[PDB]
This record gives structure tokens, C-alpha cells and sequence, in this order.
């Protein structure tokens, strides 16, 4: 937390440096929060940025409705 | 007779600054006789760490549920047109690099050994982008998107349903859509206009990051405390002093700084009490007058609340309440009831109002005269048994129909 | 395991300093000792006070629960149950109360097209409760919250100004039930 390893799988976040995990490019649900966006999860362990969710962009339109 | 939108700012806390202190670091720190005799004492350090770690996770936790109310990212349509609406200045901005709108941006400029501040889990660009998604579900689904299945639906359609949910009819509105249009611009441009130029307007999370920097102040000066010793540093006593007393006026230092310890960990406790009760506040206001209208009056804003408009700031959130105020009254002669041929006639939603010479019914919040009819009146007994009747003729709606 | 704490003494049991220690320093150590167990009760005791008002806090937002949406009908949005609330079932549980919330949750939307309002014989025609929706080729009246197509009629809708001041209206007829009555 807030040391840098340079100096003692490696991915430097904001609060510091993971040692152990690697970093994926591809981002899924959170499991294990970790901090500063980017949480670590077991799948061997992955580090990964943190998903919102599935994304959904609605069709607004000036004279369209989808009633229930 | 007339009315007004007015926009208002409402400002609650939801989080602090996640702080991480440890006891063997603070108290001495790289004693190694400190740290042997800090061992006797118990389970304090761990206690106090446990302690820490819990209100850490607990505000990471309420951080998470006053924002992330919707599993749904949805995004804003190219098109910026709303029926003449300006949404410009809670919308983000794609040409700043943090995707934040001006508003969020002007919020943001407004505000300004051991211990460590824990970068917090929900960072500033999730959260706005939560706080987008937010703003886009509620202008293209209104209500719908927080209740299931995200619904298209026109911002005017969403109007009126609101204005029939507060107790308004749908005439009003598209017979002076540009004037309310322009009102609404009117009044953002107002109250952005306040917001530049009040710099109290913020003083909420002013207070609680003036708090807690002087709590960690206290802290950090409660270390150059003597404590009834000498100095407040140990290798002067341990090397000048003999151990049995030395021993005696470290325990006594170190007492002292764990009594501190203490009290600040309460402090921060019953802090960290306060502001879960605010985050709470702030979520049930979430949860009612934002995804959805509330019945309430005066609870997330002074009026007729219509809709609120959430806004990411810097360990809290600040809420754009746009409420319906009338104005412009005027002096009415009302009855009770209305006595027609020895039957006597109710209002199902108006009220009996009276210019001088002439009888209508009209709205409770807004002034509509009409033709007293038998659809808009139910007939419940006849006209004596009540108190202050006038006379006055119905008109039918059908016997014209039948009478030639 | 804070009664086997020391305290700076040389032991953990009180009878152990009273029979092995000189009492002018042994009153001394029984007093250090006292403190630092007056010290850890206190702390035990503000921590229970603190742990007391959160769950006074959570208790009165069950309470709240309670009286709002089990007794009654609350209107408040995912209040006490995700969507649009219809009722709660309370059940016992050991040290808490669980609910059984039950809400209604739409499904299977379609596409539709609406008009703010229909323009017959120059006059505007805007619905009380419902809302016109087109299919294509006819336009019809339904609530907000299902899908029940209707006749226009003007008993569900009322009249109130003209059509040229509002702004994206469509020309449609509206049926009206007398018309037949009197025709025959
Ligand atoms: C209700 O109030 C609004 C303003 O609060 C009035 O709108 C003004 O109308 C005059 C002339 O009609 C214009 O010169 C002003 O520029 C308008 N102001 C705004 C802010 O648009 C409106 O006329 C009032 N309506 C009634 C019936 O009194
Ligand atoms: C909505 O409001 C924004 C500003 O609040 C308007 O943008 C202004 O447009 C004028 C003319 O185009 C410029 O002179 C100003 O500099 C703009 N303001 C800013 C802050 O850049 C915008 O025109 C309004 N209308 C719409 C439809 O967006
Ligand atoms: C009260 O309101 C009624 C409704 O507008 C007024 O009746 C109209 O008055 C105007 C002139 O003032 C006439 O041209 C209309 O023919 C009247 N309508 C009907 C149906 O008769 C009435 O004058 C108002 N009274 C006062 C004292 O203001
Ligand atoms: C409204 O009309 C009723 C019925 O025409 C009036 O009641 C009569 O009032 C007169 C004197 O005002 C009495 O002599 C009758 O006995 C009353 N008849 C009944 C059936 O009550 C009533 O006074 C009228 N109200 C007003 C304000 O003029
Ligand atoms: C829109 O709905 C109307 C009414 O439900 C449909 O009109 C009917 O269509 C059926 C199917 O061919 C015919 O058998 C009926 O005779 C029609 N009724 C009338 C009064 O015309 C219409 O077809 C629907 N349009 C679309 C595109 O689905
Ligand atoms: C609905 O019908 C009305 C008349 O039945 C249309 O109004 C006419 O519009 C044309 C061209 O816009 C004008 O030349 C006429 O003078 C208008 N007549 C009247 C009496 O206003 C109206 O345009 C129609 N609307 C739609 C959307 O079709
Ligand atoms: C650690 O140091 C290296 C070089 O000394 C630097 O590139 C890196 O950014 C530092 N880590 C952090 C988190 O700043
Ligand atoms: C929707 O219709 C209105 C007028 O009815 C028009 O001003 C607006 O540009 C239209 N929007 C789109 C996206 O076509
Ligand atoms: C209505 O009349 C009362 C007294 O007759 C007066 O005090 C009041 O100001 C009037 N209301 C308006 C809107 O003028
Ligand atoms: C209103 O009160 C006054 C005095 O109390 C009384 O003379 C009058 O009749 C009352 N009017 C009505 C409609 O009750
Ligand atoms: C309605 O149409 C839009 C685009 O025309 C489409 O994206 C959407 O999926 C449609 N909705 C349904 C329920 O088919």
C-alpha cells in the first residue's frame, strides 16, 4: 500500500504495485475488491479493471414508446 | 394563475478519506524494545485494526450503494434535442479527457508515519460514468428503467405523466412548452451562475474534509507530547535514564499514546457513525426521488418535486432538485357544493370558483375554468342538508344532441 | 484473552503479586493493573455503545419497513423491494427479521408510436389516464403499465383547447357511442 517495489507478475496500480497476478486486458465481475478501480479475482489468480455493467444503449426517439 | 421552475442544490456526504494507521509504527516505531514490550498489552493493536478495517469496508460499501443503484450503463443519444430542453450542463462534456460535465468540474475546482490514506475503490471516472448513466436512464426511460426493463419513452410524454402524478393536468404543458423550456434553461443558468459565485454553497464537504484533516493533525501533534516524562522522545530517555525507571516513563509515554490512539479511533467511529447516516439519507433520497417521482412534500426539495438531477462531487453528492411552485394568485368566491333542480352536485377533482357573476370549475393547482357538467360531477343527495350552497344552473352535454 | 495481559507486571495473576511482591510497590502494581483493565472495559463499552446505535439505527429502518410496506401500501421506489412494490411477508429469524418482499416486474416491451395528443374536428383530444399508442395503421388508448389496446372514445379522454397550439399531434377520428344510439 502506497510503496513502490522498484526498490525492494508484476502490475503497478494507484496504491501500488501487485505482486503474483497477473494483469488482463479483459475486465469481469468483481470478486476480491482491492482499490483505486483495478480488484483481483480466482478463476490461478488475475488482476483485472473493475465491470460497471453490460452496457445498453436505448433507442430514444421523438415518437417511439415500448409499453409493457 | 401562473408558475415557475425553480432548481435548488441539496448536498449530503457519503464518504471519507479511508485511513490506515499502524499502533507499533505511531507509538515508537522502529524500537525494537518498544515493539517487545507493546506485546503484553494484549490484543489493542489488533482490535484497532479490526476496528479500521471495518469502517474502511463499511464506507467502501455504502460508497457503492448510494452510486451503483443500476446494473445498466446506459448512454445519452447523439441527437442533444429534447423538445426544446437544454441539457448541456449536466450532460458530460466529450471534449474534457475526464468525460466530466463543467458542473462536475466546477465542483471539483471548488473543493481543495504510521497513518496513510487508502485510495478509495469508486475513483472519480466510474462514478461519473455512473452518475451519466443515471442521467441518461431517467431523460430516456424516466421511471421505467429503475423498476426492470429500460422503456423508450419522449421527454414531454415523461413530463406530463409527471404532471399527473403531482396532480396536473396535460393541458398546460404543450400549450406553453417553449415557456417552460425556457424557464427550465432560465433557472439552470441561474442557479450555475449562484454556484460560481457562492463559494458556501459547498460548505458541507468543506467542514467534513476541514474535520478530518484536523483530526489527523491532533494526531500526528499529539506525538510531541511529554506525558509526564522528560522529553517526548525515547532514545533520550532509554540512553540517559536508568532502565528501571526508564522502563516506567516509557510505559507511561507509550499509555499516553495508546489513550490518544484510542480516542481518536472513537472519534473516527462515531464520524464514520455520522456519515453512514447521511449516506443513508442520501440513498433513500436516491432511491426515492430520482429513478422515480416522490409523493412527499418537502422532503427532497421545498415545493412540488418533479424530478432531481444526481451530480458527482468529491466524497459526497449534490442533487439538481427542479421543483413545480405556483404564483401569481388571484382572489375567488368558492362553494361547498352546487344545488340543481332540489339535487346537489360535487366536484370529482375541481373545485366550485366564482369570478363575480359567473360559476367554473377549476384545478387545485392551477386556474382552467370550465362548463359545470355531469361528467366532471357526481349528484349525492339533495341540496339542504349542507351548509353555504349556492344556486346555479348544469349545463347536459347531450341534450343538445336530442333536442333538435 | 485481555485478562492475560500483563501490563508492564511480571505476572497475570493478581494472588501471585500479592503473595510474591512488597505491598508499598505491590499496591502500585495492583493500581496499574486496575487501569488497564478499566481502560479495556471502557473501550469495550464504547465500542458496544457504538455497535448498540447502529443496530438502534437498522432497527428503526425495519420498524419503518414494517410500518410502511407490510401494514400498507408504500408508493416509494425500490424502497423495500426492487421495482414496483406489491407486498412483504415477514418472517422470524434469530437476532433479525427477514423479508419476503413481492413486486411487480414488466417484461417483454414492443415497439409503438405515440402522439402527444389526436386533433378531431379542430379540436385537441388528450387522454385522462391512458396514453395513444399506433400499431401501424390504427391509433389506440392503454395504461402505462400493460398493453390493452382500445377504441378512442371520449369518455376515457377529455377535450380542452384546440389543436394548433401543441406541436407533434397526428389527425385521427374519435368514435363516439352516442352517434350509433341516436342513428337508430
Ligand atoms: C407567467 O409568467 C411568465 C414569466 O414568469 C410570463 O412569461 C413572460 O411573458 C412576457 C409577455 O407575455 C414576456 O415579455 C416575458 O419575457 C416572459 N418571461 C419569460 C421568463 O418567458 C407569462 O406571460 C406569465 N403568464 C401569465 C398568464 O401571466
Ligand atoms: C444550451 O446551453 C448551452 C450553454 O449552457 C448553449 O451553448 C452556448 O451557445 C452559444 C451560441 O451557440 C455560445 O455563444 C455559447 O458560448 C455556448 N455556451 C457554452 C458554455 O459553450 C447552447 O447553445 C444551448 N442550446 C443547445 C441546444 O445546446
Ligand atoms: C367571469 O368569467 C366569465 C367567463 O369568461 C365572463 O363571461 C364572459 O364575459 C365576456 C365579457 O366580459 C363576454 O364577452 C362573454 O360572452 C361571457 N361569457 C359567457 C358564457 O357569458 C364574465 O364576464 C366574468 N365576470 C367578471 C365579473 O369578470
Ligand atoms: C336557491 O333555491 C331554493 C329553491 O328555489 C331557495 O329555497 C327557497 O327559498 C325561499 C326564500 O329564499 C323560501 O321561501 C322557500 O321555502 C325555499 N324553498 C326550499 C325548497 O328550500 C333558496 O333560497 C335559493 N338560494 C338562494 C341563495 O337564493
Ligand atoms: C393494427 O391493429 C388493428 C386493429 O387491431 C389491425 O386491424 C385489423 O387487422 C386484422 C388483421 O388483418 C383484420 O382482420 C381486421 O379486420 C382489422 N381491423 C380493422 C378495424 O381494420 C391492423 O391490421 C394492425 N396493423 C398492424 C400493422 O399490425
Ligand atoms: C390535419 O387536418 C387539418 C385539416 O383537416 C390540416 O390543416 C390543414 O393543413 C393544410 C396544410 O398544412 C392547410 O393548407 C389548411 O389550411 C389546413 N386547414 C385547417 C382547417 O387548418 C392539418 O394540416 C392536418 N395535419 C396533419 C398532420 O395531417
Ligand atoms: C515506481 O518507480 C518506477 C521507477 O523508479 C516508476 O516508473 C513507477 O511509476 C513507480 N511506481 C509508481 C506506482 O509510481
Ligand atoms: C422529432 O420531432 C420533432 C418535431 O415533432 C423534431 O423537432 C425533432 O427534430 C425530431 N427528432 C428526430 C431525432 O427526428
Ligand atoms: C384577496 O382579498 C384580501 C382581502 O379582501 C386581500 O387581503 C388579498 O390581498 C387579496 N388577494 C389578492 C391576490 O389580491
Ligand atoms: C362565514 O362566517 C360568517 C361569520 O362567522 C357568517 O356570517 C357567514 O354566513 C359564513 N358563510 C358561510 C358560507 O358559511
Ligand atoms: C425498437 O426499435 C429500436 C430501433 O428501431 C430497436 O433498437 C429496439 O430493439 C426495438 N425494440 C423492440 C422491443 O423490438
Amino acid at each position: 500500500q502506497g510503496v513502490n517495489c522498484t526498490e525492494v507478475n508484476v502490475f503497478q496500480t494507484r496504491a501500488g504495485c501487485l505482486i503474483g497476478a497477473e494483469y488482463v486486458n479483459n475486465s469481469y465481475e468483481c470478486d476480491i475488491p482491492i482499490g483505486a478501480g483495478i480488484c483481483a479475482s480466482y478463476q490461478s489468480i488475475i488482476a483485472y479493471t473493475m465491470s460497471l455493467g453490460a452496457e445498453n444503449s436505448v433507442a430514444y426517439s421523438n415518437n417511439s414508446i415500448a409499453i409493457p | 394563475t401562473n408558475f415557475t421552475i425553480s432548481v435548488t442544490t441539496e448536498i449530503l456526504p457519503v464518504s471519507m478519506t479511508k485511513t490506515s494507521v499502524d499502533c507499533t509504527m505511531y507509538i515508537c516505531g522502529d524500537s525494537t524494545e518498544c515493539s517487545n514490550l507493546l506485546l503484553q498489552y494484549g490484543s489493542f493493536c489488533t482490535q484497532l485494526k479490526r476496528a479500521l478495517t471495518g469502517i474502511a469496508v463499511e464506507q467502501d460499501k455504502n460508497t457503492q450503494e448510494v452510486f451503483a443503484q443500476v446494473k445498466q450503463i446506459y448512454k445519452t443519444p447523439p441527437i442533444k434535442y429534447f423538445g426544446g430542453f437544454n441539457f448541456s450542463q449536466i450532460l458530460p462534456d466529450p471534449s474534457k479527457p475526464s468525460k466530466r460535465s463543467p458542473i462536475e468540474d466546477l465542483l471539483f475546482n471548488k473543493v481543495t508515519k504510521g497513518l496513510t490514506v487508502l485510495p478509495p475503490l469508486l475513483t472519480d471516472e466510474m462514478i461519473a460514468q455512473y452518475t451519466s448513466a443515471l442521467l441518461a436512464g431517467t431523460i430516456t426511460s424516466g421511471w421505467t428503467f429503475g423498476a426492470g426493463p429500460a422503456l423508450q419513452i419522449p421527454f414531454p410524454m415523461q413530463m406530463a405523466y409527471r404532471f399527473n402524478g403531482i396532480g396536473v393536468t396535460q393541458n398546460v404543458l404543450y400549450e406553453n412548452q417553449k415557456l417552460i423550456a425556457n424557464q427550465f434553461n432560465s433557472a439552470i443558468g441561474k442557479i450555475q451562475d449562484s454556484l460560481s459565485s457562492t463559494p458556501s454553497a459547498l460548505g458541507k464537504l468543506q467542514d467534513v474534509v476541514n474535520h478530518n484533516a484536523q483530526a489527523l493533525n491532533t494526531l500526528v501533534k499529539q506525538l510531541s507530547s511529554k506525558f509526564g516524562a522528560i522529553s517526548s522522545v525515547l532514545n533520550d530517555i532509554f540512553s540517559r535514564l536508568d532502565p528501571p525507571e526508564a522502563e516506567v516513563q516509557i510505559d507511561r509515554l507509550i499509555t499516553g499514546r495508546l489513550q490518544s490512539l484510542q480516542t481518536y479511533v472513537t472519534q473516527q467511529l462515531i464520524r464514520a457513525a455520522e456519515i453512514r447516516a447521511s449516506a443513508n439519507l442520501a440513498a433513500t433520497k436516491m432511491s426515492e426521488c430520482v429513478l422515480g417521482q416522490s409523493k412527499r412534500v418537502d422532503f427532497c426539495g421545498k415545493g412540488y418535486h418533479l424530478m432531481s438531477f444526481p451530480q458527482s462531487a468529491p466524497h459526497g453528492v449534490v442533487f439538481l432538485h427542479v421543483t413545480y411552485v405556483p404564483a401569481q394568485e388571484k382572489n375567488f368566491t368558492t362553494a361547498p357544493a352546487i344545488c340543481h333542480d332540489g339535487k346537489a352536485h360535487f366536484p370529482r377533482e375541481g373545485v366550485f370558483v366564482s369570478n363575480g357573476t359567473h360559476w367554473f370549475v377549476t384545478q387545485r393547482n392551477f386556474y382552467e375554468p370550465q362548463i359545470i357538467t355531469t361528467d366532471n360531477t357526481f349528484v349525492s343527495g339533495n341540496c339542504d342538508v349542507v351548509i353555504g350552497i349556492v344556486n346555479n344552473t348544469v349545463y347536459d352535454p347531450l341534450q343538445p344532441e336530442l333536442d333538435s
